[PDB]
């Protein structure tokens, strides 16, 4: 519930994206874990990116976390989407199993066009 | 004639506050009239060096050369020489060590595994693995501690840093320890301790005994009184 | 004028299954007038040893013959030489080597150790630790092993063997075998073997899976009331 | 006067490490001045045999000729030859064999399976199945090892390769192993070593446990007022 972010955000393949979630500016959220996860249909968030340094091995170059503090901030910049990775995502703190989290809702869609006559 | 040069840990500074740098020169011959010199990066001598060693009982003869400076200056990265000057090859050989710079820090997460059921079958001897992940820069610190009292190091022996297959810049280490098992069926927990500059109060533990590691057994009795 | 000769190892044999004895060289110069003879205890046929090193870039020599044979023959115990006949010196230069009978053997015993609650609690990616023990002599070697086929090299990392320090030098070492959680929570049992001269098969294997410290069973008490 | 010739089997190579065949000459009569060695592809000379058994008990000549050879070279794909020049055959009879290159390479699945509880119900002896399969060369060699010991084969038993049925040409085999109750309940690792040549490290085993298995199990006690 403290955490705070975009519901739903946008783009279209290949394009790069960046996301950005708040939490109160105390110590331990200054100083503790961010993470970035994928849910799904089979009961668990399984961890794409974190702010310890692991990266997912699906997500290798694709994608990094930075945090700002002094923002009271961490950022999620995503490159070279694709329609694989719309669903449903959270950004959140702390140990993944609690909420200490916020929901966030993804959809990609291909860049359309073809057309030039319109 | 090889000399090892022995910048001071972290954890041996923040221990002491006494950044004592040394450089031994291993197996040379021991003449006397042994001389090295420490120096600045500007040529500039330094305090001197005393207690220098002698010669060895199987000819890997040594020499220690003592030093100090302040810890700003080393945590200002300048490179540090002592050279050595003995008549075996009176080429002023030259020993420079500095501090890296741009590591950045990053924090111990340090699990500790429990000695496997099997081992705990050839009945007499227990093993534990402190471990330290993920972390930033080089040269941990670690002991291990129990009831209180230190556990003299020829118990543990631990790991050096070696970078992670999957972390690009983090390394990693470890720490054994081997127990009888009697003894660690004897409850008796363990605590290992890491020391390490990018660790808040710079020193955090763990601990496990029998029944914290892998316990086949989960034992709740929750009492609710008064909803 | 310095000759070595590279004694094939059980690390490097297993890898090959083809003992090989190559020679190498300190401080000659690189032309022709190279004469690189393996030779028997009395000195028989060297096979066709090609691909030879090349000049080095401070104009040193090292000539290099392998000589692929049969494998108990080393370990039948038979002298071998790397003589050598090159323009620098006429005098011939011979470099016996041999398998080192002497010292006593030991057995080792892997343990294999499934990553800890609270890694898993982080979920982040599970690290199995493979962990040999008490053993002699050292070369021992390590690789992963799940469903039959490897994985790289790459994804583990085992420093070499340490001398143990309660026991005397039996060795001991450790692999590490990294994961992705995500997908230890699947099965994928993971096993880690272990490579090593003094064992009565050669090779050992152990594993293990998440139902390998899963605790058998709870033993709730719940009491809700109001009183 | 019929020359066999037995070749070096990855059973007995494995228990061994010192690869040899031996060419068997059946029915000879007793004759002596006999002249039988071992030749390679270029008939190179071998190191001779020793110790002739007894003559044959319908009173014929037993041929055998033991030579110890490098295991590379039967796998090599090189063949060998036995030559044997007796009274009777005027000339010598050079006989070449050759491993049968081209058999598929199919490496087991050893699936230890446990006992079940019906005879962990008389209290008498545990009893496991070592059940191998889905591989092909047949001769593989199955033996048991406890916590760094072996087993001598009194304690345990298994058949020949027997062809799978329904799938395609291959072969499965089983093994056995008896124990009392109050072993597989006390410790008894119990591992099952499988020896066949497709085998990564060509070597392969498994073991199980009292608890290799007996899953979670509560003890849920609920008392409320």
């Amino acid at each position: 519930s403290p955490i705070f972010g975009p519901e739903e955000v946008n783009s279209v393949e290949g394009n790069s994206v960046s996301i950005t979630c708040y939490y109160p500016p105390t110590s331990v959220n200054r100083h503790t874990r961010k993470y970035w996860c994928r849910q799904g249909a089979r009961g668990g968030c399984i961890t794409l990116i974190s702010s310890e340094g692991y990266v997912s091995s699906k997500y290798a170059g694709r994608a990094n976390l930075t945090n700002f503090p002094e923002n009271g901030t961490f950022v999620v910049n995503i490159a070279q989407l694709s329609q694989d990775d719309s669903g449903r995502y959270k950004c959140g703190l702390g140990i993944n199993s609690r909420g200490l989290s916020f929901d966030v809702s993804l959809e990609v869609s291909q860049g359309p066009g073809l057309l030039n006559d319109t | 004639i090889r000399v090892f040069a022995i910048p001071p840990s972290f954890a041996s500074i923040f221990l002491t506050k006494s950044t004592k740098l040394t450089c031994l020169v291993t197996d040379l011959t021991t003449y006397d009239s042994v001389t090295i010199s420490w120096t600045r990066q500007n040529g500039e001598a330094v305090k001197t060096h005393t207690n220098i060693s002698e010669s060895h009982p199987n000819a890997t003869f040594s020499a220690v050369g003592e030093a100090s400076i302040c810890e700003d200056d080393w945590n200002s990265g300048e490179r540090f020489t002592c050279t050595v000057t003995h008549t075996d090859l009176p080429s002023p050989l030259k020993q420079t060590i500095s501090r890296p710079k741009g590591v950045a820090l990053h924090r111990p997460d340090v699990y500790l595994l429990p000695p496997a059921r099997e081992q705990l079958n050839l009945r007499e001897s227990a093993t534990i693995t402190c471990l330290v992940t993920g972390f930033s820069p080089a040269d941990v610190f670690v002991q291990w501690m129990q009831r209180g009292q230190p556990l003299s190091p020829e118990k543990y022996v631990t790991s050096a840093p070696m970078p992670e297959p999957q972390a690009p810049g983090r390394y990693f280490a470890h720490s054994i320890l081997t127990v009888s098992e009697e003894e660690w069926n004897t409850g008796e927990t363990y605590t290992c301790v890491v020391a390490h500059e990018a660790l808040p109060n710079r020193v955090t533990e763990r601990t496990v005994d029998k029944s914290t590691g892998k316990p086949t057994l989960y034992n709740v009795s929750l009492v609710m009184s008064d909803t």
